[PDB]
């Protein structure tokens, strides 16, 4: 198993982030997607999760309503959404897969975490 | 909210003892993952007591009570990485990750 | 305010049958609508209220007691009720007002090697008091000379622990079990 990550990019505070998990081998609709973001020096701190079942959507509480993540099937990946950039909000951006394969839908209280096989990670520049 | 000593010190032989203490951690596990400087981290120790392969038989995990700590037996020149404990909040939402301590 | 059941429901640790975690719910608004769109093996069995009823109600304080117990012994979580998990690890009262939550986790509790980390008190001196907890680990002398600390022959360990294989039958997989007993919350 591997996770694809898009390239170094420069941006502007704005129209910032399109960037792109591509996913490969294990069975896509099987584990959730975990986003994590680490300014240059500092702690990792987790910014979003998504079903790629297209069951629910859940953004850090420090950073709702200016993240959101899009799902698409057809090829496999998952995407940001983020606008507004910030110097705080300079990082690298590191997808990562759950590493729990769940067969039947949700057993209640799932171990959710668990980021097993993190992708390249990609960095936004502003 | 998870917090955690900044940083360690530890020479060749010794045992380290890493930990973190969270107030929304009775009832959620605690997952390790040891980022070398540079690279994307990885999951070095899992669920409170168990162990991914790739591992060494070394790095082991104890959650008594509501402070999650992982214990280095012999400390190598290789180990020199953070370690940052996660968590949830106490529903399953919302993850929160740790102070980021440095091993030395 | 929005009412936790989330962080009762969802928590991934849940506390063994002889420590069974309290979450004491107040002063806030309790939606139950989570609480019958369940996926297909959910046991939502209600002592004194009914599920449809639940809504258009107020509660003095609401507890929510958790534990993991075979799947045979779901019928001892019941008022009134004997067996070792009623008599020894949680007795509900004989007046249960609350509902009575249980869901398969063949999942989430069972380790190919089996997952020894859920402990049941076998033997106890006498039965519980309803929503009584005994979470020592003292040994239980059960014959002729009581002695100070040896274990074994009538002086035995009394929490047992399960083995939770995932190829055991369907009354021997751990089912997660949550008890809500029941003005503050509301609907
Ligand atoms: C227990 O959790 C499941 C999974 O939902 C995830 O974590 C929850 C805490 C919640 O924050 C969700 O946003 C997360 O995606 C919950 O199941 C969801 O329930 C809602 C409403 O009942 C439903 O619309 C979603 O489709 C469900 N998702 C799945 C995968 O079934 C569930 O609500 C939680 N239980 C309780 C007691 O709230």
């Amino acid at each position: 198993v591997q996770l694809v990550q898009s390239g170094a990019e420069v941006k502007k505070p704005g129209a910032s982030v399109i960037v792109s998990c591509k996913a490969s081998g294990y069975r896509f609709i099987s584990h959730y997607i975990h986003w994590v973001r680490q300014a240059p020096g500092q702690g990792l701190e987790w910014m979003g999760k998504i079903d790629p079942s297209g069951r629910g959507t859940t953004y850090a509480q420090k950073l709702q309503g200016r993240v959101s993540v899009t799902r698409d099937t057809s090829t496999s990946s998952v995407y940001m959404a983020l606008s507004g950039l910030r110097s705080d909000d300079t990082a690298v951006y590191y997808c990562a897969r759950d590493r729990f394969p769940l067969s039947d839908p949700y057993v209640w209280g799932s171990p959710l975490g668990g980021l097993d096989v993190w992708g390249q990670g990609t960095t936004v520049i502003v | 909210d998870l917090t955690q000593p900044p940083s360690v010190s530890v020479s060749p032989g010794q045992t380290a003892r890493i930990t973190c203490s969270g107030d929304a951690l009775p009832s959620q596990y605690v997952y390790w993952y040891q980022q070398r400087p540079g690279q994307a981290p990885v999951l070095v120790m899992y669920k409170d007591s168990e162990r991914p392969p790739g591992i060494p038989e070394r790095f082991s995990g104890s959650t008594s009570g509501t402070t999650a700590t992982l214990t280095i037996t012999g400390v190598q020149a290789e180990d020199e990485a953070d370690y940052y404990c996660q968590s949830a909040d106490a529903s399953t939402t919302y993850h929160v990750f740790g102070g980021g301590t440095k091993v030395t | 305010n929005l009412c936790p059941f989330d962080e009762v429901f969802n928590a991934t640790r849940f506390a063994s049958v002889y420590a069974w975690n309290r979450k004491r719910i107040s002063n806030c608004v309790a939606d139950y609508s989570v609480l019958y769109n369940l996926a297909p093996f959910f046991t939502f069995k209600c002592y004194g209220v009914s599920p449809t009823k639940l809504n258009d109600l107020c509660f003095t304080n609401v507890y929510a007691d958790s534990f993991v117990i075979r799947g045979d012994e779901v019928r001892q979580i019941a008022p009134g009720q004997t067996g070792n998990i009623a008599d020894y690890n949680y007795k509900l009262p004989d007046d249960f007002t609350g509902c009575v939550i249980a869901w398969n986790s063949n999942k989430l509790d069972s380790k190919v090697s089996g997952n020894y980390n859920y402990l049941y008190r076998l033997f106890r001196k006498s039965n519980l008091k309803p929503f009584e907890r005994d979470i020592s680990t003292e040994i239980y002398q059960a014959g002729n000379k009581p002695c100070n600390g040896v274990a074994g022959f009538n002086c035995y360990f009394p929490l047992r622990s399960y083995s939770f294989r995932p190829t055991y039958g369907v009354g021997h997989q751990p089912y997660r079990v949550v008890v809500l007993s029941f003005a503050t919350v509301c609907g």
